[PDB]
């Protein structure tokens, strides 16, 4: 039943007495369902260092990754150039999840296109579909660029992308200087981040491979910036604004921030800003190219430094104090600028900061997980906060990443208790949670299924969830955020300590039991 | 808009597309047409898509995995292949079902095998063995498994078949392959035909042979009801209060035991005709069953299917039939009393995928909304069949609309609100026209039944006529 | 008893058995307490709109107040000029309480000085307190300016200010052309934001009244922004912001963003940034002046009209999207600067957020409280987001300023259900939130002692504290966000859908219970 | 730093006064001498401070109302005058409770008369009595109410002491009139006397006639802990552990009924001398009660006034004393193993009220730190008597230090960490120096008693040692 003044959507209209009684009798007549007893001593078993034990012994079964495949990293690289269709040479259902995934975690619109191989293209393979596709596109959707990629099918039977575009212009699909660089993504290598270099490199490849003999190493007084699969706006902002704030000349290679954050005034824009063509072709001409995430820019290194003969820095993903002052400390020595007094400041504000918030994060134990670099990234600035990472998981990470992590844990103190994992799922971080119990998990919204289990052995053993990383779902505008350079460690430090003042509320809030703690002032 | 205003709409529309492709889309866009009984005169539908032109369809893994299987609450799904699939699809829809997840229920977890290269150059049914094995000892309480293949798994020759027979006979277990690969179809639409003959061919003869289980005469199954945000609850309360028996729900909320016990029922009531008339017709060959499509949208479409399934019992249901349209007939008429005045005369423009957009027109006719357009992703000429006698003179029908048409159609035919995808929303609330989705309730709902009424009436409401649409222009432009 | 490696501080150290049971010994021997179950007859009695009745019956008693002191304005006011000092005339236990107050909420240092009055100026008055004091304030701390109002002793003695500055200039304590603004701010009248009015009045008066001659409106082509009583850093920055994207020349008279914002570079800096000396001297030379916060500035208004012959525009609080958008018009009209392209996309982005955001935000009930235009800014821009502000409080509002805000509810259907409430303390909103219930609170870090008492009635009575105002003392570095502008409403939309998605998840996080409605997606 | 480089220090901070500022100041600035026993020959203190000087003092209301009468639970204090001073001291002061607060305890609540210029011409008395029939209405289970007076109070020629008779007469209700303006004596120390002597006259000789309380002999009272952050329950349970009988606590977690049996004890324990030596003298005065000075900070000082109480009683607490000694012993030396190499050496100074700056210095030294400059906002010559022996030789002793006089002493000094108030702490953080809040503890706590050392020890480590401190200087500069 419903009252028309205070309508019930699911939650609570099931909790009604007439909707449970229908459920139990559906349960009890038809469902055959294992006894509750049963049930919760499965739960219980599921807690254990028996189960973590089998749990960790899995080889071929994959439970709650922390990863996605190549494509979808290919299609975020190719949106952040201008007037740029991402177009993924394969099989449609690919697209569809990719833009819907990415629309849950921007809430903006996803442009991206598929050319519709079906079974039929296994015979001989999707040329007509590569024509036909990208004549359409360019002709309904009007880009100025498509940035081919591909799906699993597609890899798998082996189809010829550079072949395929080259005939598509040869035959009249697609004018002969009209911009079609393209990248091979198999699913079945790597994660999404891997997508993304591929793409990239096929892009800088595009614009930069058969026009080397006019440029010259610092020619054009900039620094390219790389900044990798990155979706948190505030990220691309903050490097933009720093380098602007330093009087550096800079071309971001990838940016994507204007075309995820379009008004709502009327009008949808399926393009705005990127990165234009111009920059990626003058891009040789720069001094020098930083590359923000390097563990996933591998393949891009490889082309910048044999290619462009740019000496690109040793250097970490701009997280936290020491590595944003390293990053500001690099830039100054190529470019020749002095870091301004507005950067010093903001640094001075970032540790006071610190020095107000340290009592509360001290010895704070944290689970968390995501892409490499910003998982190492989050580790080091954890260490510099006085808190212990325990329990790091990358599923997408490797042995040579895993060393390097296992070294700055080496150089803190605070690094004592902590364990690297890669190759390891959600599922896998459930037991660390209930085995090792952590204060707090810092990840996406796919762990708020892990608090709710850990609530579900009790209170006492409930992880709260910290929401920073990729995807967020059930949280809005999360994305706006940042977590690089000293705003981003500002933001970052200010939601892990009133997280841990919101849980300290939550625990001393009971009248005449705990509330003796429930202090006005913290 | 008149029928040679819209002719023309779709004329001036299709002129951006090159030649094969403006010949192609021109018969996936119609003038509807009510006095037209054979949509196959009319409309051209469940073809493939056209490459390049942005489609929002799916593909057969969406139909079978996402749609039929993944719903199935105490079973575990594998995504068998790369890792993109199954965490795309993880959790996207709201299938909601009661259970311990994790021990006793598995819906919104992701279980896949994550092929790596040595999988696809060697084949992946070693690690599909293993696999199932190590499902087994960390997921004891599961009562069985379905194998969702993925694109590389036919491509490659892997034998699915053979790995769930052996496995299946060896533990004792019921283990089904699926062969839903998206290279298959064009579209959701195979995906659901696939999964009805594995259901056919794997789960649904079990219990055949045995006579253990008590029916009455009037048992009944709920078959194409996924259950979105509890949809099927808000439909099977009403059944019951009818006197009825709802043995199974397929597949939102559903187990494994009541899909078995299907067999048994007197009747089958079909929600979703596209996805589960397979299984049907399969079911009144095999078994003798009987199956009736009906609509639980709106107070007139869920008062008319009432009648029309008490009709099919005796004159004790009926009776209950006509208390039960008693009971709930103040509800609806206060829901209709507060929102008709504040919606009536809005127009509506819809794309769903293969029921709900005709499905819900009923619904939007009973706050005195009109549908000045709709169409779906994948549906099939019986479903347009369907849709034409609903849908007003003169409306436009779209097949598998291309980004380009829908927002083109949108700008001449300025709809009060548009009810579509999560790939639509941000589109169009950008150029400030009010958005529901209607496929995820924009994570409200139900919309079912008669409670459903009310939560779709207080939606549509708080969306069409929120403050927030008169602001998109700056008052200094 | 303490296990080393695992120290307990007071909360959960107290919950050991053998302190419970030392607590249960004191309790039962020495404390003659209630009985618990009359405890709980009272406690649920206190629910009651029986009691309610009872409670806004109060005429003489006051409890738990959502205001402060005067002087405590005057000072923040103060903080905002370059290299000033506040200068609390009376007694020392005030300012002590100021600095401290302040201090908590913005965790940094905050600088004022006592004259120390004692019991003995009660016979003479505080002139020689006021010489002393002066001079030892500027040999010890070199301020360029002192600020001066006053305690409540100085008021009942009846201190004349201006004839004890003017005699300590002409006996020499501090220089003839030393600068010594001040004003009356006695506690007894108005609140804290009335101090910060009679502060800035003191303050242009001071720099303005005797060399008005010479003063032409519109010659320094400049708008003045007068700020009001403001402890957001955010807000100060976003005006500022705003009217340097649109090229506007403007001077923010009070402005003490830098001095509460000092970084840690191994110094302390008394003074910081602020308002020059110059700028109020040459303030009556603008085109006009712009007051943020009119209903705490309206002796401020009348001089700025009747001396600066300023035509002060009738604007309200630049809060929510209307009044922002009214705020940069005025600023256009008045300056002859367009309207940048910088500014519209934000406030696209600002309706890009509501659209997103809308369905979770309609129709949701809120408590609310805090000064005047603060409040009256958050009600309006609820109304825009179609929420329901429902019980609206301001203890130091007035009647001319309730039937402004109820002309506010009456323009919007979303008003309908909505209360002003002038004079009414939080024992009073305690009241409302128990026998009108709303989903949560908007209001300052007292607000917890609520949230407290209602989720002991139960959990489903709980009605969860969401903080913006001041003072906010158990969350670090809120101080630093924004609520004014396009920005301030990005920041306010985020929090509030936020919360209620967060609570929600609370909610819906019982296996098996409420879990069906867990979603990832929301 | 040598004597003579202490001397030259001070007369270097002295050359930026006034000379009357200069002259008075110099009086309040010592170097330590533990030879010295009379205090008075090296330093003055209880003074008024001078006009426009950045002392860090507070008034006698904040003595009264915020120190002695707002912990008691279970009466109201009102607030009676303006809304400032009411407001600034809600809940900043964490003497804990248990209760149910709004029902039975009101220790963080606000009570105010909120004066208005009408009753600042006219008068309060009016409104006082209608505000205690408001409160007596809305607040029946509280035991007693006080009224502490803040400045126009007396100004104005109220007459609160008749209020508080007739009223209490007519409600048999204890109802203390509180004579606590702010512009009584120089600092929160007149405070505590008149709150001790309103004890003494309106409350402590409630039971005088009444012989119902069953003593014992080993019955105690423990006058001046304030229960910060639980400080005094840490303290209760060692006195119950050695088979004392702790019948109140004056007056954190303290109840009226409690104040009203101390006369009946055997022994007052006195922790804070400064505050409540006052109500101790007259209880031995009146009541024959002895009392002693004792130190809970930390273990050499806690287990030192252990042994000294138990010598009071006979063999069997004697006994019981070594039983609590040998059972913590194994708890603070693990305490001491851990933290004390992580401090060993390092340099303190402190600036707090009346009785921390001394007695907290035995725990600094139970983890090898060395106390290098001490000071009090509101001290007496007694108590800079009794701290001359604790501190070393050639130590800075300061009495109501200015701001300046505390910023450049820390510049010379460079100590490696202050414990101060939070009008200190985030000056000295900006400029590098680990800042622990001695008074509130920094949120933390308790640190009375062996619990609480490993609090103290642990929270005196992580900010000496935390990595922030290292970051300050940008490596550009
Ligand atoms: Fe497809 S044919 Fe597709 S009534 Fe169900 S997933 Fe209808 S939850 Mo999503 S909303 Fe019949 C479907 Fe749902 S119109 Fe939609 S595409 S099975
Ligand atoms: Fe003042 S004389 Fe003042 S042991 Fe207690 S408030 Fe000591 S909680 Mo605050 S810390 Fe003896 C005091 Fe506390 S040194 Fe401090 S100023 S009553
Ligand atoms: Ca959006
Ligand atoms: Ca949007
Ligand atoms: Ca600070
Ligand atoms: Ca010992
Ligand atoms: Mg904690
Ligand atoms: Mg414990
Ligand atoms: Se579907
Ligand atoms: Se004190």
């Amino acid at each position: 039943s419903q009252q028309v003044d205070k309508i019930k959507a699911s939650y609570p209209l099931f909790l009604d007495q007439d909707y449970k009684d229908m459920l139990a009798k559906k349960r009890d007549g038809f469902e055959e369902k294992y006894p509750q007893d049963k049930i919760d001593e499965v739960f219980q078993w599921t807690t254990t260092k028996e189960y973590q034990e089998l749990n960790f012994q899995r080889e071929a079964l994959t439970v709650n990754p922390a990863k996605a495949c190549q494509p979808l990293g290919a299609v975020l690289c190719a949106l952040g150039f201008e007037k740029t269709m991402p177009y993924v040479h394969g099989s449609q259902g690919c697209v569809a999840y990719f833009r819907s995934y990415f629309n849950r975690h921007f809430r903006e619109p996803v442009s991206c296109v598929s050319d519709s191989m079906t079974e039929d293209a296994a015979v001989f393979g999707g040329q007509q579909n590569m024509k036909d596709g990208l004549q359409n596109c360019k002709a309904t959707y009007k880009p100025d660029m498509i940035a081919v990629s591909t799906t699993c099918m597609a890899e798998v039977i082996g189809d010829d992308l550079n072949a395929f575009i080259n005939n598509s212009k040869k035959e009249g699909f697609i004018p002969d200087e009209f911009p079609v660089p393209f990248a091979h993504t198999p699913s079945f290598v790597g994660s999404h981040v891997t997508g993304w270099d591929n793409m990239f490199e096929g892009i800088a490849r595009y614009f930069t491979l058969k026009s080397m003999d006019d440029k010259v190493v610092g020619s054009n007084k900039k620094i390219n910036i790389v900044p990798g699969f990155e979706t948190y706006l505030g990220n691309f902002r903050v490097i933009k604004r720093m380098l602007s704030e330093m009087g550096v000349g800079y071309s971001l290679l990838s940016d994507p921030e204007e075309v995820l954050d379009t008004p709502a005034d009327g009008q949808f824009r399926m393009y705005a800003g990127g990165t234009t063509q111009e920059e990626m072709k003058d891009a040789p001409n720069a001094l020098n190219t930083v590359l923000l995430q390097p563990w996933h820019l591998e393949k891009t290194k490889k082309f910048v430094e044999g290619t462009w003969k740019h000496e690109v820095p040793k250097l970490n993903i701009p997280m936290g104090l020491d590595w944003t002052d390293e990053f500001l400390m690099k830039v100054s020595e190529i470019s020749g600028q002095p870091i301004p007094a507005s950067l010093t400041k903001e640094r001075g504000r970032l540790v006071d900061m610190m020095t107000d918030s340290h009592t509360w994060l001290h010895g704070k134990r944290f689970a968390l997980w995501g892409d490499p670099d910003f998982v190492m990234g989050l580790v080091k600035f954890l260490l510099e906060l006085g808190c212990e990472p325990v329990h790091i998981l990358c599923h997408n990470g490797n042995k040579r990443w895993k060393k390097a992590v296992d070294a700055i844990l080496a150089a803190s103190p605070y690094g004592k208790n902590a364990t690297v994992y890669i190759g390891k799922d959600l599922w896998h971080l459930r037991s660390l949670v209930f085995t090792d119990k952590p204060d707090f998990m810092i990840g996406n919204s796919y762990g708020k299924f892990i608090q709710r289990d850990t609530l579900h052995k009790g209170k006492e053993f409930e992880v709260p969830l910290i929401r920073i990383g990729f995807p967020i779902f059930d949280r809005h505008h999360l994305h706006r955020s940042t977590t690089l350079g000293y705003e981003g460690a500002m933001q970052i430090l200010t939601t892990l300590v009133n997280s841990i003042l919101e849980r300290l509320d939550e625990e001393t809030r009971g009248m005449q039991a705990t509330d003796y703690n429930h202090d006005l002032v913290r | 808009m008149s029928r040679e205003e819209v002719e023309s709409l779709i004329q001036e529309v299709l002129e951006v597309y090159p030649e094969k492709a403006r010949k192609d889309r021109n018969k996936h866009l119609a003038v509807n047409d009510p006095a037209v009984t054979q949509s196959k005169k009319c409309i051209i539908s469940n073809k493939k898509s056209q490459p390049g032109l942005m489609t929002i369809r799916g593909c057969a893994y969406a139909g079978s995995k996402g749609v039929v299987w993944g719903p199935i609450k105490d079973m575990i799904h594998i995504s068998h292949g790369p890792v993109g699939c199954g965490q795309y699809s993880r959790a996207g829809r709201r299938n909601y079902y009661i259970g311990t997840t994790g021990v006793n229920a598995f819906v919104t977890m992701n279980f896949t095998s994550d092929f790596q290269e040595k999988d696809i150059v060697f084949g992946g049914d070693k690690k599909l063995a293993k696999l199932i094995d190590e499902v087994e000892t960390l997921f004891p309480l599961n009562k069985g498994i379905s194998v969702q293949s993925e694109c590389p798994i036919g491509l490659i020759g892997d034998d699915i078949e053979s790995v769930s027979k052996v496995k299946g006979a060896e533990l004792s277990k019921t283990i089904v392959p699926v062969r839903c690969e998206g290279f298959r179809g064009v579209s959701q639409s195979l995906g659901h035909h696939i999964a009805n003959d594995a259901v056919r061919d794997w789960v649904l003869g079990k219990r055949d042979e045995d006579t253990t289980f008590a029916s009455t005469p009037y048992d009944v199954a709920i078959i194409g009801d996924y259950n979105i945000g509890g949809d099927a609850w808000s439909s099977r309360i009403l059944l019951e209060e009818m006197g009825l028996r709802c043995v199974a729900q397929w597949s939102g909320d559903g187990s494994i035991s009541e899909i078995e016990l299907t067999p048994k029922v007197k009747l089958n009531l079909v929600h979703c005709y596209r996805s589960m008339n397979y299984i049907s017709r399969h079911m009144e060959e095999k078994y003798g069953i009987p199956w009736m499509e009906y609509n639980f949208f709106g107070p007139t479409k869920t008062i008319e299917s009432l009648r029309a399934i008490a009709a099919k019992f005796d004159e004790s249901i009926q009776k209950k039939c006509e208390e039960v349209i008693a009971k709930y007939k103040p509800e609806w008429e206060a829901v209709v009393a507060k929102y008709r005045p504040r919606l009536e005369g809005k127009r509506v423009m819809l794309y769903i995928g293969g029921l709900r957009p005709r499905h819900v027109i009923g619904a939007y006719e009973d706050l005195g909304m009109e549908v000045v357009g709709t169409g779906y992703e994948f549906a099939h000429n019986d479903d347009y069949d369907r849709t034409m006698k609903e849908m007003g003179d003169s409306t436009l029908l779209y097949d598998d609309v291309t980004g380009y048409e829908f927002e083109e159609f949108v700008k001449r035919i300025k709809p009060d609100l548009i009810g579509s995808g999560i790939k639509e929303k941000f589109i169009f609330q950008k150029m400030g026209i009010p958005f529901r989705e209607m496929h995820s309730w924009d994570y409200s709902g139900p919309y079912h039944g008669f409670d459903g009424f009310a939560i779709f009436a207080r939606d549509m409401d708080m969306t069409l006529n929120n403050p927030c649409w008169k602001k998109l222009q700056a008052p200094w432009e």
